[PDB]
């Protein structure tokens, strides 16, 4: 459901706000390259966005 | 030519070979073998 | 069209173990029977299971819907041989047709296979038939049928690549295998879980996650063995839902005593409750065991049953004709001892078992070929 809303929409760092989340639970089931694509995902946001939160 | 005295006189035909452990063995396999836990 | 009644040829399934039993019949019997116009899943359970008290309020009430199907079919094909199309009788009335096949008996052979495989050209309409014959197979319990639609399908093989479906066909060409004891094309061909995502013949995909497990722990050797079961990616999570499962593979690759036979006896309660495998459940078992006694006992040499019946739970006359069998049978070559008991392997046909199939085939087949040499003269 967070990806109905987030990619359509302007705040990119909102989506790796969870997309990130989801790169830590593809990680507690193990799935390996699904958190590889998005650590992917989260390295192609970051550069858009200079650093208001941490 | 074919005959000169004689005319006077997948399934499981090839699961037949570990069947035949299956018929004369093993009916009561894991009610032995699952039973022992308890038994000793 | 296809998942419902083949539910209830699963039900055909649970009126197969248990026999004993004829309530556990009747419950869903009339449950199946009720639903959705099936005179044929309380036809044939009528040629097999109890009878009928009645059936004039209870199912002719179904008889009367299926002569209002009846009689919107002679609405139908007859409002379809006025239009000029895409062969609209064959084609609308494949649709009710193959549902009069759901209704009654085998008379959607005449009514969907040739009704449909004598307009198109297109593998859709000839692979539903295909799974069709798939669930009479699973109705009927087929030897004939799930071979039949085998041979209507190698008639599209033959030009062919699809993404999901005909990976399905591998799927129901390797139940087919592993419905009798051919198990190793089985899960090579499931092998690839990933495009069986879903379609509307699968039942619960997880469980599809679960057959191809069971069927690929063993014809796969350690180094597969632990790349596939272990090393696999997305499997890991289907088989993350089931404890019993991952136990099962993890039990049997930490290559224990005793877990062995706790998670055997797990794998001993599910192997039955499985149609078109119930009935295969011994040399699975033993086949379980002969790949764990053959991964244990090539290792030591100075071996002795004490050891092992001191962590199998009891064996000290309790293995001793198991594993007596399990050699005699052809099998696990090792020796069995008196009480000097010890326990002494064999060599990994490197160099002297290999020595015999040579002239085993040029006996055989060559001297077939020897008789057609002697076929010059008269």
């Amino acid at each position: 459901q967070l990806l109905r809303e987030l990619k359509k929409m302007d705040d990119k760092a909102l989506l790796v706000e969870v997309q990130l989340l989801e790169s830590k639970t593809y990680h507690a089931l193990s799935n390996l390259p699904k958190a590889r694509a998005a650590l992917t995902s989260a390295r192609t946001t970051a550069n858009a966005i200079y650093c208001p939160p941490k | 030519m074919s005959e000169k005295k004689q005319p006077v006189d997948e399934d499981n035909w090839d699961d037949d070979n570990v069947e035949d452990d299956f018929s004369n063995q093993l009916r009561a396999e894991l009610e032995k073998h699952g039973y022992k836990m308890e038994t000793s | 069209p296809k998942n419902p009644d083949l539910r209830i040829a699963q039900l055909r399934f649970l009126l197969s173990l248990p026999e004993h039993r004829g309530d556990a019949a009747v419950r869903d019997e009339l449950m199946a029977a009720v639903r959705d116009n099936n005179m044929a899943p309380y036809y044939e359970a009528l040629c097999k299971s109890l009878d009928w008290q009645i059936d004039v309020d209870l199912l002719n009430k179904m008889k009367k819907a299926n002569e209002d199907e009846l009689k919107r079919l002679d609405e139908e094909l007859e409002d379809a041989e006025k239009n000029l199309g895409e062969s609209e009788i064959r084609d609308a009335m494949m649709a009710k047709a193959e549902y009069l096949c759901r209704i009654g008996d085998k008379e959607g052979a005449l009514t969907a296979f040739r009704k449909t495989y004598d307009k198109t050209v297109a593998l859709g309409h000839r692979l539903d038939i295909v799974f069709y014959l798939l669930r009479i197979g699973l109705f009927y319990m087929d030897n004939d049928l799930i071979t039949r639609n085998t041979e209507k399908a190698k008639s599209l093989i033959e030009e062919g690549g699809d993404w999901d479906r005909r990976n399905r066909l591998k799927v129901y060409q390797g139940l087919y295998c592993v419905a009798i004891r051919d198990f190793k094309q089985a899960a090579e061909l499931f092998l690839d879980t990933v495009s069986t995502f879903t379609s509307y013949e699968l039942m619960d995909y997880k469980t599809f996650v679960t057959y191809t497990v069971y069927v690929s722990m063993i014809a796969l050797e350690r180094p597969d063995l632990r790349e596939k079961v272990i090393k696999g990616a997305e499997i890991l999570e289907v088989l993350h839902s089931l404890p019993a499962v991952r136990q099962y593979l993890f039990s049997l690759y930490e290559c224990r005593y005793s877990v062995f036979f706790q998670s055997l006896a797990v794998v001993e309660q599910e192997m039955k409750k499985d149609w078109l495998f119930a009935p295969h459940y011994r040399y699975y078992v033993r086949e379980m065991r002969i790949h764990a006694y053959s991964q244990l006992l090539e290792s030591y040499r100075s071996l002795t049953l004490g050891y092992m019946a001191e962590a199998f739970g009891v064996g000290v006359e309790f293995i001793d004709q198991e594993l007596s069998r399990f050699i005699a049978a052809g099998r696990l070559h090792c020796k069995i001892d008196k009480v000097n008991e010890i326990v002494e392997t064999n060599r990994p046909d490197s160099k002297n078992w290999q020595y015999q199939e040579t002239i085993k085939k040029g006996d055989l087949l060559l001297n077939r070929v020897q008789k057609l040499s002697r076929v010059i003269n008269m």
